[PDB]
């Protein structure tokens, strides 16, 4: 078996910067001459379109920015001035040995000013709690760079366990992320205790922002 | 053009096993998987001229490879599926490089069976921006559809990806920011769709009030 590796796992550019994609071999790629790696161009919910194959030669309309160089255990994808059609996830695939493994994947994403998020907390509807469970929601809208944590608190101890967050994918108008949190309760356990919320620690904030609610003051 | 049409989605419980189909219009058949988020997994490959065959060791006796010639149809079957099997599915034709993709076919594999959602509002609270949404909960399986407005109301929407709950259902939720000072000249209504269970809802949402 044969395991690639692929650095960075995220990159962030601008529209006309070169970029440079890593993808290195446990083992060596060639035989008979034939470097035995291949590049794919994959975006969020289609699916992947080879852009080189032999490790330097372009797939079908593939435009020339597509560049690849290597030999051996590492290999790289060059791309020359960044179209916007470009921001995408990338991966690498072996093609010697047969499991056909690919690499982890790396994510091009767009550059932008840092942008605090927006930061609501939502308490749970009267109508969920009737059914006799808690849903406890907190929103950050908007924002960028995309590394972000989550803290609920409740009655100032903070939760593990009982949350699941999703993101969306960058806004292709503005640049930023958003991102959804839930904090879920039976209806007995969130009766118990007054203080709910949502502490976000961002690049954007000098300090963690809180958003809460009491609850029984609601 | 080279073009594999792939089967559409599929929902199977686990211990039973499933059939995708690749059409072909326009050398080896691949089968690769991702899972959800996930890089790719390659399952194996299949030469139609003599019916070779070879497979990743991990679909040992799982897998099976198969193509009709008369329809330029390939097939990949794959027996006992697991929790760990959902991914979406794709045949390539490999040029020897993969250089033909099929479009994909989710499969879910889950003990879990057919349930619409409960639609929850988020209200707003309070400052100039409101941020309010619908918390569309406990469905199964994907997907859901959410708007507002009946598609007036697109900008400032952000519906987020479902989280698969330790239940086992999905939940997802659907927000919007609007100007506060439109709160009570303008009324905002989520629409949730979700097909498989004929589950349509329309939920009006709006601040609460006994302060």
């Amino acid at each position: 078996d044969i395991q690639l590796t692929q650095s960075p796992s995220t990159l962030s550019a601008s529209v006309g910067d070169r970029v440079t994609i890593t993808c290195r071999a446990s083992e060596s790629l060639d035989n008979y001459g034939i470097r035995f790696l291949t590049w794919f161009q994959q975006k969020p919910g289609k699916a992947p379109k080879l852009l080189m194959y032999a490790a330097s030669n372009q797939g079908s309309g593939v435009p020339s920015r597509f560049s690849g160089s290597g030999s051996g255990t590492e290999f790289t994808l060059t791309i020359s001035s960044l179209q916007p059609d470009d921001f995408a996830t990338y991966y690498c695939q072996q093609t010697k040995e047969v499991p056909w493994s690919f690499g982890q994947g790396t994510k091009v994403e767009v550059k932008r000013t840092v942008a605090a998020p927006s930061v609501f907390i939502f308490p749970p509807s009267d109508e969920q709690l009737k059914s006799g469970t808690a849903s406890v929601v907190c929103l950050l809208n908007n924002f960028y760079p995309r590394e972000a944590k989550v803290q609920w608190k409740v009655d100032n101890a903070l939760q593990s366990g009982n949350s699941q967050e999703s993101v969306t994918e960058q806004d292709s108008k503005d640049s930023t992320y958003s991102l959804s949190s839930t904090l879920t309760l039976s209806k007995a356990d969130y009766e118990k205790h007054k203080v709910y919320a949502c502490e976000v620690t961002h690049q954007g904030l000098s300090s963690p922002v809180t958003k809460s609610f009491n609850r029984g003051e609601c | 053009e080279v073009q594999l049409v792939q089967s559409g989605a599929e929902v199977k419980k686990p211990g039973s096993s499933v059939k995708v189909s690749c059409k072909a219009s326009g050398s080896n058949i691949h089968w690769v998987r991702q899972a959800p988020g996930q890089s790719l997994e390659w399952i194996g490959y299949i030469y139609p001229y003599n019916g070779g065959t070879d497979y990743n060791q991990k679909f040992k006796n799982r897998a099976t490879l198969t193509v009709d010639n008369p329809t330029n149809t390939a097939y990949m079957e794959l027996s006992s599926l697991r929790s760990e099997d959902t991914a979406f599915y794709y045949c390539v034709n490999g040029n020897p490089w993969l250089a033909y993709w099929g479009q994909g076919t989710l499969v879910t594999v889950s003990s879990a069976s057919t349930k619409g959602p409960s639609v929850f509002p988020l209200a707003p609270s309070s400052g100039g921006t409101a941020a309010l949404g619908c918390l569309v909960k406990d469905y199964f399986p994907e997907p859901v559809t959410v708007s507002w407005n009946s598609g007036a109301l697109t900008s400032g929407v952000h519906t987020f990806p479902a989280v698969l709950q330790s239940s086992g259902l999905y939940s997802l939720s659907s927000v919007v920011t609007v100007p506060s000072s439109s709160l009570g000249t303008q009324t905002y209504i989520c629409n949730v769709n979700h097909k498989p269970s004929n589950t349509k809802v329309d939920k009006k949402v709006e601040p609460k009030s006994c302060d």
